[PDB]
RNA sequence: GGAGGUCAACAUCAAGAACUGUGGGCCUUUGCCUAUAGAACUUAUAACGAACAUGGUUCUUGCCUUUUACCAGAACCAUCCGGGUGUUGUCUCCAUCCAUAUUUUUUGGAACUUUUC
RNA sequence: AUAAAUUUUUAAG
C-alpha cells in the first residue's frame, strides 16, 4: 500500500502519517499560511 | 395535491361546460383543490338564470371556458 | 486627488492583511480649503502645498494647463 | 412522479392537440398543465363530435375528462427521457 | 494468468487553445462545408523538472597594456543533469419501491331499445 | 520619523 514497490517511484500515504511527518518538519516548512502574504514579492513583481 | 390556478379567470364570467351536454354561465367567485367552482348566479343554456349565486361540483365539470378575455 | 497611492499604501502597511475599495456613487463634493483667487498663496515648488491655499494652487495649475 | 405529465409540463408553450371523453377535440398553445392533467390553452379551436368547429380564446379543461393529448413531436428529441 | 523490476527497445511530449479516425456534399488528391466515434501525458500567477547549470554568435557595458579567464543585461540559438504517458519484449516471485375503495385516473354512469346507412 | 551596502583570480606575452 504505502509505495510502489522497489523501483521506489509514486509514494502514498495515509492521514495518520503525513500528521506525524507535518509534525516533525516545523524547523524546515514553508510557515506562511496565505497567497496575499507575498504582495510585492512574487515574480511579477521581480520582473516588474 | 397543487391548487388548480384559476387565479386568472376570478371575478371574470365563465362558460362551465357541464356534465351531461349541459352548460352553466357566471362570475368566478372562488375554488379548490378538488376544482369545485363558486360562482356569482348566471343562466343555464332560450334562457333562464335560477340562483344568486351557484356552487358546482368538481366532478361534474367538463370544461369552463372563459367568455371575458 | 488625495487617494492616488492610498490603497497599496494599505495593503503592504498591514503586511497584507487587510484590504480597501474606493468608490464613487453619492456624487458628494466638497470645498477645497483655499480662496480659489489670492495672489499671496504659497507655491510650495515639488512640496504637497499647505491646506490654507490648495485652491489657488489647483486652480493656478489647471489654467496652466488648458492655457 | 409520472413521465407523461413531465412531457405534458414541457410541451408548456407548445400547441398541443387535446380530446375529451365527450369527443371534442381541441387544438391550442398550452398554457399550463398540473400533475392531474388539467390543462389550460390559448387561440384554441373546438371541434364538435358531429363535425362543426369553433373558435374560443382560453380554455380549460380538467384532466379527468380528457382522453388523450397530442404533443409536438420536437419533444420526441430531448431531453426529459434521456 | 497476477504482482512487481533503480530492465530494454520503439513511439509521443509546447500548439488556430491547439488531437486523431470515420460518414456525407462541393472543387478538382489537396482544400472547404457538414455528420459521427475516441481523446493517455503536459499546460493559466501558463508547463514535461513544484527543480536549475554551461556553451556559441551578435550587440550594449564593466574591469582596463594585449589574449585566454572575466564583470551584467539583451536577442537569437544549442549542449547537459533529469521526467511523464503509451505499446512491445525480457527478467524475478507466486499459481495451473407504499398498503388499501367516498370528486382528477384502478371500485367506473353502466346497459337496454330504435332509426338511417 | 531611516530601515536602500559595488567588488574579490590564474596562465602567457
Ligand atoms: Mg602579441
Ligand atoms: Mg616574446
Amino acid at each position: 500500500k504505502k509505495v510502489n514497490g522497489t523501483s521506489y517511484k509514486k509514494w502514498s500515504f495515509d492521514l495518520p502519517e503525513m500528521s506525524n511527518l507535518y509534525r516533525l518538519s516545523t524547523p524546515l516548512r514553508d510557515e506562511v499560511t496565505d497567497k496575499n502574504y507575498y504582495y510585492l514579492f512574487d515574480k511579477k513583481s521581480f520582473f516588474n | 395535491v397543487s391548487t388548480p390556478e384559476l387565479k386568472k379567470y376570478m371575478d371574470k364570467k365563465i362558460l362551465l361546460n357541464i356534465n351531461g351536454s349541459r352548460k352553466v354561465a357566471g362570475i368566478l367567485r372562488g375554488y379548490d383543490i378538488f376544482l369545485n367552482v363558486v360562482l356569482d348566479d348566471a343562466m343555464e343554456i332560450n334562457n333562464h338564470q335560477l340562483g344568486l349565486q351557484t356552487v358546482i361540483r368538481g366532478n361534474s365539470i367538463i370544461s369552463l371556458e372563459a367568455l371575458d378575455a | 486627488i488625495e487617494s492616488a497611492g492610498f490603497e497599496t499604501d494599505l495593503r503592504l502597511s498591514t503586511n497584507g492583511l487587510g484590504m480597501c475599495q474606493l468608490y464613487f456613487w453619492h456624487k458628494i463634493w466638497r470645498k477645497v480649503p483655499g480662496d480659489v483667487l489670492d495672489k499671496d498663496a504659497f507655491i510650495p515648488k515639488l512640496k504637497p502645498a499647505p491646506i490654507n491655499s490648495l485652491s489657488r494652487d489647483f486652480v493656478m495649475k489647471t489654467r496652466r494647463r488648458k492655457g | 412522479n409520472g413521465i407523461p405529465v413531465k412531457l405534458l409540463n414541457e410541451a408548456q408553450g407548445h400547441i398541443v392537440s387535446l380530446e375529451l371523453t365527450t369527443g371534442a377535440t381541441y387544438r391550442g398553445k398550452l398554457v399550463e398543465s398540473e400533475d392531474s392533467m388539467n390543462v389550460q390553452l390559448r387561440d384554441v379551436i373546438a371541434t364538435e363530435p358531429q363535425g362543426a368547429v369553433t373558435h374560443m380564446d382560453q380554455i380549460f379543461v380538467r384532466g379527468s375528462q380528457i382522453k388523450f393529448i397530442v404533443v409536438p413531436d420536437l419533444l420526441k428529441n430531448a431531453p426529459l427521457f434521456k
